[PDB]
RNA sequence: AUCGAGAGGA
């Protein structure tokens, strides 16, 4: 029920595509220079510009309904500022000791590449994503 | 015609080949010619292939013509349907056409055939020859207002 | 024409119950039901003769026999108890 | 043929049709006047007497009611005019002709009734207007519009008749059409355009609209799905809400020409356990297409689940769209200035090419291409240029249209529209044709009295540079009139020719019924086919799947199926089995695997000998491509644990599974050889999928899931078997008559005239040819 | 055949505007657009009721019975 | 002033009231618009008993016209629904009996205006059923025309009702209703071929809202509260009492809900 | 010739009651209320004001068919909150808002000069 | 009424489709559909 | 139907509240589907809307003759100078909610006609009644409370499903049933039968 | 119309004739009638066979000399490149029939659409005669409130369409809305 | 009512 991943990514490629409310971002980890990812970001909600520094986190909690945040008694699990919730749909193995994970947050896609989340990410629908400015 | 052929590696590849299309048709002499492959020739007329290359080849040429006219519109119908139609046109010696000449003059009952053409002359010739109708066909048991030998009536139901 | 039956041990027709014979069976049952005939199941609160027939069929309580006919004149007799339903 | 083969009947009705989404699929909006008219005889029984007595007491002038009452003596009792309208007390054995009521099964039919699927049962829903309402997804097997179309409704009069309607001619059973081996009904214009703009990446839904959308779906559990956005505002995706109607356990995998698993263009379509993961929804997915969502849901979950799937998608998408809106306007016909200048510069370059060719051919410097004369070479070189210019200008227009051009979005949805529509409305309507050639010379050596004689210019033989938006000139308008007249007359002729063709078809094959020995025959006892469809399978329960053993290189095939239990690097790695190291050596199993591989290579050569063109995608009964997914998700396989299968398990299980895929059941070697031949394609497929290396490496099955696969495959095979009694002659004649009606107009007789040369044996064919190799 | 009481799409009283309409362009020599504006008809849903209206009753009356 | 929905009125007349609704949810303003249109009772003619018709028109033509004439219904609340009352067909406390009698004496065409409707039933002292005449010349609304010798003689029993049962009771003309004119809320994707700015025009109310500057990102948790409305009346009820009685009618609907809950 | 009498849109008939309550199936603390002879006018307003309440998990309305004058509303609440109380309080908030609106409006109109 | 007053009929080799001579003497658009399309023309 | 081959029935009648509406408080008389536009290429409809709106505002008559040099661009200039959008869209509000329609909608006046086919003139149903004298069959025609022809095309239809009992009911129990006595020696309907 | 040499190729009609014609049309002097044009040799009667021997211009603006600035939204009419003229058409809109003269912009539709409308306009409800109240025909249907269209073909003026119209200017919105 | 001819409709 605790965090499964933490890293610091500096973005490299920003691409609006054909849309107007979303952007494909291709970012790379800093000083851990073998894990790279690509992510569909709602620009209207989190206006991620080019060449930024964004902290990326992956959680597994914090079925039943989703009641809206009722009061402060519902304590958030996020000092971050942009949170999504999706599902795994494939785990690609590009090369030996180089894995890739595939996440889908209801259309908005993410691909992550590297070999150091190995013990954490599973083929479980439960996968929260957190982004800090 | 960029025909598909297997390479020695097993992988298919398009091998281009030169093909000859005609504005006329005479099969009896074209295949018996040096320089060609008399095993791959095809005529868009099936009724010449029925005479030259036996009957099953004519059946296949007819089916291919039908599939061509359906594929012209991009449509696709399943092989059992056209196959039933074709092999019906071929379940006799040669091409039994689908006109008043062809299948129509069969002995398929007497009240059956009196519902397509020559509606009166058929009854006349059947009274003459004194035909006996099995009354197993659809149209006979329909005209009799009986439950026709259809899927629902392909059997009988008794008590234990 | 004389005794064109087939002994049960040696039969070759499809052992499943096709939608045509099944539909005719349900219809015969609904017919005799709708005209006040007894019922062979503790009916779970249903009144429609067709659904009564469907539940009876699911419970293998229909004493009807299908005489599957062939071209040669011979035939086969199959029980509703025999005929599998899928 | 006027009073015996077909006749007017009682218990009938007919009126105008209209579309109402809030009806399910197999419902029919029936007016109240009709239901006051039409009757159904019912027998008084202790199940119904309490209701039927009240029904009588209600009288005949308001629904629910009843009109006539029959006793055992047979004297009809007229409730409309009698003394005992309210005094009546029914003793048993009696009949009441009640008004047709809700959930009654009735036949709904459209003239002209060509398809077997155009006379379908329907469930009555009594509505307060005077039109037949129905679902928009049933416009396919009727070819209806709501433009004045009217249809007919017949009522059964016996309980077995109600059964025949509700169990054979019902709508949900007619989703899958035997012709084309694919569903006939699909998602239609309005729902489709909605489901597109609903499912974009960009389209996000707020809270209140999401909760209403959820409540709209009838069969809903109350689990408010977690949104895709959490922190700034809990937004949902159109996919994340749309998934709520797609039932649990539906998987769908499709790729569209650019489909990385990133889907950089949202192409393709992924559906995981009944939840859409990525990909736009358009006709390729939810349409009436092959292997779409209706196809899969109909095969897997059943007819009723698919009907409710129709209902739910409709009720959701129409709601969303109603609150988001859509229009067409003319702004969607105006491309940019520079685009229009490029368009007319292209047309001018085409005109100058034509004029160069003309002044060339006027100097007899024409290499008259072989086979055709001078003037024919010229006509081809000019018509080719004009049509190339038209299509190039249309492509320029479609390039310049923006993403929000509403016509472009109806094009992308597939609801209504094409590309050539765009080319004509905005770019260039093109050159018209009468009897094949250009606008003929009506006057002596000229087309119209406004031109010099002998004017072979593009502008004189019918070319229309001006798009529909700019405006046609008088001459061009008249040439378009000449073209459209030929269009109208060809339509009116080919319609009737198709009608007579199809009548001849039906009346030729009308008695062809699959008898109980699976031998297609007719009234005389003649045999047409000894096995129906040459495989004994129904046209329904058939899906297009790939014969994967064919195609690809030999060495890759060896890597994909060859297991050498006697090698270091060609054996099943112990990572894939508990019995990995134990099985090394053990020639007693390598003989079995060698036999497997010999049979597989035999089948490879066999298929490459049959399907010479190398096409593997072909129609077969059981879709293993989906059953493997069902297994991988039903027993929760993880691709990490070793299997618990001996190789003998897989091999002997397959080999005795083949021995149960019965089609014919006879006890003799002739019928047995017929059956052994008549499943050879399916068994080739089976081995191509259920291969030891392929099984244990590509889908790491357990024992439980494996035996479940081997039972469900037998089940679907025995269900896909064609059913004795099917009148296949009418079915085939219709399957070939309907798609012919939709045909119309490089020199050969193509379409209907080819058809009438084919059916009636035509010794004077208008275009024989001899393609020789 | 006669001037409607109210417009078909908004519901404003447009009948009282007819007798004036003619005399605004027949006496005051106005234009149809300005002679519609000066009457309080601004939304075109009302404008089209008085502009497109054909008073046929003037011909219906010519008949004696 | 009082707590809650604040209103700033811009222009007002006997014809239309143009104002601003402020600090309300959207659904409340929408419901108010709909109830202002077609749920406040008025009065108009619901039966026409014709005796002599020599006009060039039909009887039901003139009937349909008569139903549509606006009638003064300020004091409508003292009049009861014809279905509610106990009378046989219609009485004085439940209906108003206008009548009409015209004859074409003149050689010229004789018009039949609205003011020619003569009241017959007892008013019992209330402002009810006066044919509303807002013409600048005194003449009512033109019903029919007459040649020499063509007479008309009918009576009209006007009962109470609302615009749902038929649109003749419609007391509201056209409700201007705009909100977020700059579209700072992104409630609509503007269609464009060159620029969403130059092609669509500046709304009238754009001066009453603070312009957004292209630098500030989008206010993603703002919800619409400010609306810009205009109510036009036909004449049966003045513009003020239209919106007042519409609000009273919606509150009455909620009150009937609450008493049904009590019955439960 | 088959169309209803118009007044059926807003007047009940033959024991058709104004409100009917049904506990929802497959929902913890929830209810679906069949209104009768009401339209979007009341339904969307009640739903919005219910969504203003911070103790309600779920609230939404629908008109299953526009031929008929009816609309159903479903509400799911917290524990201890019989959803009828949430409906009551939302409705009373609506009525008080409308009253303050009418009062402010009469004030401003009397202030207006015409 | 005005169309019916100007309507033709042709009894019955391609007499149906529109012809270059029909310019100005016969409507190119106005004609019935289906049976006898192009036979019945309006000047 | 419009004046450009756009046929159409009336799906339903909406009251004025439910209807969408623009900012001016104007409400459509007609709501037609967009999808019927591009498969027919009726540009005169879409242009006519523009011309009618421009002439309705201006107070002139919209010259719509063919072969006149009327640009859509001049119409757009005019409709821009009249304070409207250039290509004829207009922001509309949903009538149920009032939430801005994300899609602005083509809105304008346009000529329409009422074709002579009313449903009350078309509707028809028959349970039982008059029957022909010779054929003992249901008579033809609504004017006589006639019956509907279960023609042989529809019979070809019903055969594919397998419903034989339905055909027997349709052909005898629904119409022209008859009971005939016959002889075993002479297989004709010549035998005499005194029933009572 | 007749084209001849005056100078050069010019039609025989002239603006003074239009002056006299419309001045006669206003008196509603020696009236200038269609017969006055015909008996003056300014107009001829060409049948189908005769037009095989003449060259007809379509618009009189084909007679100006030619020797730039243009509206790109205007239609693209070709330079006629002909100078051996004998006649000029009256007006091409006159090739249409009575029923296809009601459609606006019939040059902007697909000809099947115009034929379908030609056949449907004969069905429309409206005023067929001002004396419907006297004539007792078997079937009469009259539109309560006819309206003259806002889009008018010029040829309606001679078809009396704006005096006996048979339709109404419905406020049309092209929208997806509730799927009915 | 029977026969035949017409204009229309999907
Ligand atoms: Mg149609
Ligand atoms: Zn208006
Ligand atoms: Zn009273
Ligand atoms: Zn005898």
């Amino acid at each position: 029920s605790n965090t499964l991943f933490d890293d610091i990514f500096q973005v490299s490629e920003v691409d609006p595509g054909r849309y107007n409310k979303v952007c494909r971002i291709e970012a790379a980890s800093t000083t851990q220079d073998q894990c790279k990812l690509t992510l569909d970001i709602n620009v209207e909600l989190f206006p991620v510009a080019a060449q930024d520094s964004l902290t990326v986190t992956i959680a597994s909690s914090l079925t039943r309904s989703w009641r809206p945040p009722q009061a402060g008694d519902r304590s958030l699990a996020d000092d971050y500022d942009y949170v999504m919730y999706g599902t795994a749909y494939k785990f690609e193995e590009v090369s030996k000791d180089l894995i890739a994970v595939y996440y889908s947050f209801g259309g908005l896609l993410m691909r992550l590449e590297g070999n150091y989340r190995n013990l954490n990410n599973l083929k479980q629908e439960n996968a929260y994503l957190l982004i800090r400015r | 015609y960029d025909r598909k052929v297997p390479s020695p590696t097993g992988e298919y590849v398009k091998e281009p080949e030169w093909v000859l299309e005609t504005d006329g048709v005479n099969l009896s002499e074209v295949m018996t010619v040096p320089g060609i492959d008399p095993t791959r020739i095809y005529t868009n007329s099936f009724i010449d292939i029925m005479e030259v290359l036996g009957i099953e080849a004519g059946r296949a040429a007819l089916y291919k013509e039908v599939y061509n006219v359906i594929a012209s519109d991009g449509s696709y119908v399943n092989y059992r349907h056209m196959a039933l139609l074709v092999d019906v046109m071929t379940t006799q010696g040669g091409l039994t056409s689908v006109t008043r000449h062809g299948f129509n003059r069969s002995n398929t009952g007497a009240l059956m055939r009196c519902s397509f053409e020559e509606t009166v002359e058929i009854l006349f010739e059947a009274g003459a020859s004194a035909e006996l109708d099995d009354c197993r066909g659809v149209s006979e048991n329909v005209i009799l207002g009986q439950m026709a030998p259809i899927g629902t009536g392909a059997f009988d139901v008794m008590i234990d | 024409l004389k005794e064109k039956a087939i002994p049960k041990d040696q039969r070759a027709t499809t052992p499943y119950m096709t939608k045509y014979e099944r539909a005719r069976i349900l219809g015969t049952r609904a017919l005799q039901i709708s005209m006040n005939a007894p019922v062979f199941v503790d009916l779970e609160g249903e009144t429609d003769p067709l659904r009564i027939a469907m539940k009876e069929l699911a419970e293998k309580k229909i004493p009807l026999v299908i005489r599957r006919y062939l071209p040669d004149g011979s035939f086969e007799d199959w029980s509703v108890e025999e005929l599998i339903v899928d | 043929r006027g009073n015996l083969m077909g006749k007017r009947v009682d218990f009938s009705a007919r009126t105008v049709i209209s579309g109402d989404p809030n009806l399910e699929l197999d419902q029919v909006g029936v007016p109240k006047s009709i239901a006051k008219t039409l009757t159904y005889p019912e027998v008084v029984t202790p199940y119904n007497i309490d209701r039927l007595t009240q029904l009588v007491r209600n009288g005949p002038n308001e629904h629910p009611g009843a009109k006539y009452v029959i006793r055992d003596s047979g004297d009809r009792i007229d409730l409309r005019y009698s003394k005992r309208a309210g005094d009546i007390q029914l003793q048993y054995g009696w009949k009441v002709e009640r008004h047709i009521m809700d959930n009654d099964p009735v036949l709904f039919n459209r003239q002209p009734s060509l398809h077997k699927m155009s006379m379908m049962a329907h469930r009555v829903k009594v509505i307060p207007y005077s039109t037949f309402r129905l679902n928009l997804s049933v416009t396919s097997p009727y070819n209806a519009d709501f433009d004045g179309d009217e249809m007919n409704l017949h009522v059964p009069q016996s309980e077995e008749t109600r059964a025949e309607l509700s169990q054979l001619c019902a709508v949900p059973l007619q989703i899958v059409s035997p012709q084309s081996n694919k569903p006939c009904m699909g998602i239609v214009q309005d729902t489709l355009c909605g489901i597109r703009k609903l499912t974009l990446r960009d389209t996000f839904i707020e809270l209140d609209q999401v909760l209403n959308m959820l409540y709209w779906v009838p069969d809903w559990d109350g689990v408010i799905p977690t949104p895709a956005i959490i922190k700034p505002k809990p937004l949902w995706s159109g996919k994340q809400i749309l998934s709520v109607a797609i039932p649990n356990g539906i998987h769908l995998q499709r790729f569209d020409e650019g489909t990385t698993l990133l889907s950089p263009k949202d192409n393709g379509m992924l559906i995981i356990d009944g939840q859409i993961i990525f990909g736009v929804v358009e006709k390729k997915t939810v349409g009436s297409s092959n292997g779409g969502l209706i196809h899969v849901v109909t095969r897997e979950k059943g007819p009723q689940v698919c009907a409710k799937l129709f209902g739910n998608i409709q009720k959701v998408v129409n709601f969303w769209l109603l609150h988001n809106g859509f229009s067409t306007g003319i702004g969607d016909t105006i491309a940019d200035g520079p685009t229009m200048r490029e368009i007319t510069e292209t047309i001018a370059e085409a005109k100058k090419k034509v004029l160069d060719v003309t002044k060339e051919a006027q100097a007899n410097l024409l290499t008259a291409k072989h086979g055709m004369t001078l003037r024919e070479s010229f006509e081809d070189n000019v018509v080719r240029f004009l049509n190339e210019a038209r299509d190039k200008a249309g492509r320029l227009a479609e390039v310049n249209l923006k993403d929000l051009n509403n016509v472009k979005q109806m094009v992308m949805a597939g609801s209504k529209g094409s590309f050539i529509n765009i080319a004509q409305m905005s770019a260039c309507v093109g050159q018209q044709s009468v009897e094949g050639k250009r606008i003929a010379f009506g006057f002596v050596d000229r087309t119209l009295p406004h031109f010099s004689k002998d004017d072979y210019s593009p502008e004189s033989k019918g070319f229309v540079e001006n798009s529909y938006l700019r405006g046609l000139t008088p001459q061009e308008f008249f040439f378009h009139a000449m073209g459209g007249r030929e269009g109208l007359i060809d339509t009116a002729v080919k319609t009737a020719e198709t009608g007579y063709i199809q009548r001849r078809l039906v009346k030729a094959l009308e008695d062809i019924m699959v008898h109980y020995d699976n031998t297609t025959r007719n009234s005389l006892g003649n045999v047409i086919q000894f096995i129906y469809g040459e495989d004994g399978m129904d046209a329904a329960h058939i899906e297009k799947q790939s014969l994967d053993t064919i195609g690809g290189s030999d060495a890759a095939f060896e890597k994909r199926y060859r297991v050498d239990l006697l090698n270091t690097d060609h054996t099943l790695d112990p990572s894939l089995l508990e019995s990995g190291s134990e099985i090394l050596g053990d020639l007693k199993l390598q003989v079995l695997l060698d036999e497997e591989y010999k049979q597989l290579v035999k089948d490879r050569k066999f298929l490459r000998e049959v399907f010479v063109d190398g096409e593997a995608n072909w129609p077969l009964p059981v879709n293993i491509r989906r059953i493997i997914q069902n297994a991988q998700q039903t027993f929760h396989i993880d691709h990490t644990k070793p299997s618990d299968l001996t190789i003998k398990d897989i091999v002997l299980g397959v080999k005795d599974l083949q021995e149960n895929l019965l089609v014919l059941r006879g006890k003799n070697e002739i019928i047995q050889n017929a059956q052994r031949d008549a499943v050879t394609l399916f068994c080739c497929l089976l081995r191509s999928r259920l291969a030891t290396r392929r099984v244990l490496q590509e889908y790491r099955l357990t024992k439980q899931a494996f035996d479940w696969v081997l039972s469900n495959i037998e089940a679907q095979f025995l269900r896909s078997v064609v059913h004795p009694g099917e009148m296949v002659g009418v079915l085939a004649a219709q399957s070939i008559g309907e798609p012919a009606t939709q045909m119309t107009l490089k020199k050969v007789t193509s379409g209907v005239p080819r058809l009438k040369e084919i059916l009636n044996v035509a010794k004077n064919m208008k275009t024989p040819s001899l393609t020789v190799y | 055949m006669i001037v409607p009481v109210r417009c078909f799409s908004c519901g404003k009283v447009v009948g009282d505007k007819w007798e004036s309409y003619l005399n605004l362009l027949q006496e005051d020599e106005l234009d149809e657009g300005t002679a519609l504006s000066r009457l309080g008809l601004k939304r075109y849903c009302c404008r089209r009721m008085i502009l497109t209206h054909v008073d046929l009753i003037e011909k219906f009356l010519r008949y004696n019975p | 002033s009082e707590e809650g929905p604040q209103v700033k009125i811009r222009e007002a007349s006997k014809d239309n009231v143009d104002f601003i609704l402020s600090n309300v949810d959207l659904a409340m303003a929408n419901s108010l618009r709909r109830v202002m249109i077609a749920e406040i009772p008025t009065l108009a003619i619901d039966s026409v008993e014709v005796e002599t018709n020599t006009t060039v028109l039909a009887d039901e033509f003139i009937a349909h016209r008569l139903g549509l004439i606006p009638l003064q219904s300020m004091d409508i609340e003292q009049l009861e629904y014809s279905r509610d009352c106990f009378c046989e067909d219609h009485c004085d406390k439940c209906s108003v009996v206008l009548t009409l009698q015209a004859f074409g004496e003149s050689e010229s065409t004789t018009n039949v205006y609205s003011k020619d409707l003569v009241i017959v039933s007892n008013l019992m002292g209330r402002n009810i059923g006066h044919p509303i005449i807002q013409d600048k010349e005194g003449n009512g609304v033109l019903i029919c025309k007459l040649r020499k010798g063509q007479e008309l003689k009918l009576t009209c029993v006007a009962k109470k009702g609302i615009a749902k049962e038929h649109a003749k009771w419609g007391p509201a003309a056209a409700i201007e209703f705009e909100y977020d004119p700059w579209n700072k809320l992104k409630h609509t994707d503007y269609w464009y071929e060159q620029d969403s700015a130059k092609e669509w025009p500046q709304s009238k109310n754009c001066e009453y809202e603070d312009p957004p500057n292209e630098g500030d990102p989008f206010d993603y948790k703002a919800q619409a509260d400010t609306f810009y409305m205009n109510v036009e009346s036909v004449g049966s009820i003045p513009v003020d009492q239209v919106v007042v009685r519409g609000i009273d009618t919606l509150q009455k609907k909620v009150a009937s809900i609450l008493l049904a809950l009590t019955q439960m | 010739m088959n169309a209803p009498d118009r007044f059926e849109l807003f007047l009940l008939g033959e024991g058709e009651s104004k409100l009917k309550i049904d506990p929802d199936t497959k929902a913890p603390n929830a209810v679906v209320i069949t209104f009768e002879k009401e339209d979007h006018t009341l339904g969307n307003l009640i739903r919005a004001e219910l969504l203003n309440d911070r103790k309600v998990l779920f609230a939404a309305y629908k008109v299953e068919h526009p031929f008929f004058a009816r609309f159903k509303l479903r509400i799911q609440t917290t524990e201890g909150y019989d959803p009828k109380d949430a409906l009551k309080n939302a409705c009373n908030s609506i009525i008080n808002k409308l009253g303050a609106l009418k009062t402010n409006f009469e004030t401003e109109w009397n202030l207006q000069t015409l | 009424t005005l169309s019916h007053l100007r309507r033709t009929n042709t009894p019955i080799a391609k007499p149906r489709q529109l012809h270059n001579t029909h310019w100005g003497l016969v409507c190119p658009a106005e004609t019935p559909e289906g049976q006898a399309c192009g036979l019945v023309k309006n000047l | 139907a419009s004046r450009h081959g756009q046929k159409g029935t009336i799906g339903i009648t909406y009251r004025r509240e439910d209807m969408p509406f623009t900012a001016e408080g104007i409400v459509p008389d007609l709501i037609i589907n967009p999808h019927a536009i591009p498969s027919r290429m009726t540009v005169a409809h879409l242009i006519e809307c523009l011309l009618s709106k421009v002439a309705a505002l201006s107070g002139n008559e919209g010259d719509a003759s063919p072969f006149t040099d009327i640009t859509v661009e001049g119409i757009s200039k005019l409709l821009r100078e009249h304070g409207y959008q250039s290509r004829g869209f207009e922001v509309m509000y949903n009538g149920h909610t009032g939430k801005k329609l994300m899609a602005q909608i083509f809105f304008g006046p346009t000529y329409y006609q009422r074709l002579r086919h009313m449903v009350d003139d078309k509707i028809h149903a028959r349970a039982r009644g008059p029957m022909q004298v010779l054929t003992r069959q249901p008579v033809e025609g609504r004017s006589r409370d006639g019956g509907l022809r279960f023609g042989e095309m529809e019979r070809d239809c019903m055969i594919a499903h397998g419903a034989a009992s339905f055909l027997k009911e349709r052909l005898m129990e629904a119409s022209d049933a008859f009971r005939v006595h016959i002889c075993g020696i002479c297989g004709l309907m010549t035998v005499i039968a005194k029933l009572n | 119309f007749i084209v001849e040499d005056d100078g050069h190729k010019e039609l025989k009609v002239r603006k003074g004739h239009i002056a006299k014609l419309m001045a006669t049309e206003y008196q509603d002097v020696e009236e200038y009638t269609w017969s006055s044009l015909l008996n003056e040799g300014l107009v001829e009667y060409i049948d189908a066979e005769e037009e095989e021997s003449i060259l007809i211009a379509m618009q009189p603006e084909d007679l100006e000399p030619a020797e730039l600035d243009v509206d790109p939204a205007k239609r693209i009419r070709v330079s006629h490149h002909a100078t051996t003229f004998t006649h000029c058409e009256i007006h091409p809109s006159m090739i249409l029939g009575v029923a296809a003269s009601i459609i606006p912009f019939p040059d902007h539709n697909q000809s099947p659409r115009n034929t379908y409308q030609s056949a449907m306009g004969k069905q429309a409800m409206g005023v067929f005669l001002t004396n419907y109240n006297v004539r007792m025909d078997t079937m009469a249907n009259i539109l309560y409130y006819p309206q003259k269209p806002l889009g008018t073909t010029r040829a309606m003026e001679y078809l009396k369409f704006r005096e006996l119209p048979a339709g109404q200017n419905a406020i049309v919105a092209i929208a997806c809305y509730s799927g009915y």
